[PDB]
């Protein structure tokens, strides 16, 4: 079992990661700043037409 | 309620121009308090882009 032990460890994850973790393989919407524009202006409502 | 008859009537022809006495220092200016209406509405465009 020790032996099955080394076959087996050496067969699952034997080369390098696969998980890659790079930001070009990221989507490519991952590298912004989340732009904040506008006004809340509180106004009154106009008396003529 | 405490006066005698006699005095009542001086009491009362000075509280008659007491009362139109502050008939004057009261005015009338108003229509600034009356045209006045609640009027108030907010708006904007705010939004999050990249």
């Amino acid at each position: 079992y020790k032996h099955k032990f080394d076959l087996a460890a050496a067969n699952i994850f034997g080369g390098a990661v696969r998980v890659d973790v790079d930001l070009d393989s990221m989507p490519a919407w991952m590298s912004e700043k989340f732009i904040l524009q506008g006004s809340f202006s509180v106004t009154t409502a106009p008396y003529a037409v | 309620t405490v006066l005698p008859p006699a005095d009542f009537l001086h009491a009362w022809l000075r509280h008659c121009r007491l009362r139109d006495e502050l008939d004057a220092l009261a005015g009338d200016p108003s229509m600034l308090s009356r045209n006045v209406f609640p009027d108030m509405r907010l708006q904007g465009r705010v939004d999050i882009l990249t």
